[PDB]
């Protein structure tokens, strides 16, 4: 129960690139598996992705 | 004679918001709650989702 509690701490609070719907490879494969540092698909409006 | 559709009008929406996606992904750079309060679901918003 506490290791998912933390699971949903930290995984589910994840930005990206906020793509609407975009397709730019997954969005550049997730930003390389990290969605750190990335959003440049084409022009993708505000979009939290929760 | 020929016409531009609304797609101008949809990609210049799209770049309008896109301005500060490359600098400034804070949503409108202020807040504003004079009708929608802050939300109360889990520890309100922890650790402002990774900021």
């Amino acid at each position: 129960l506490m290791r998912n509690i933390m699971d949903n701490i930290y995984r589910t609070n994840q930005g990206r690139s906020v793509v609407l719907d975009g397709q730019v490879n997954l969005e550049d494969l997730l930003t390389n598996e990290a969605a750190g540092i990335v959003r440049v698909k084409s022009m993708n409006s505000i979009t939290p992705l929760e | 004679t020929p016409q531009l559709s609304g797609e101008v009008y949809g990609m210049l929406d799209r770049l309008e918001a896109d301005r500060g996606k490359r600098t400034g992904i804070t949503d409108r750079t202020r807040g504003l709650d004079q009708n929608t309060l802050h939300s109360n679901q889990a520890a309100m918003s922890v650790n402002q989702l990774m900021t």
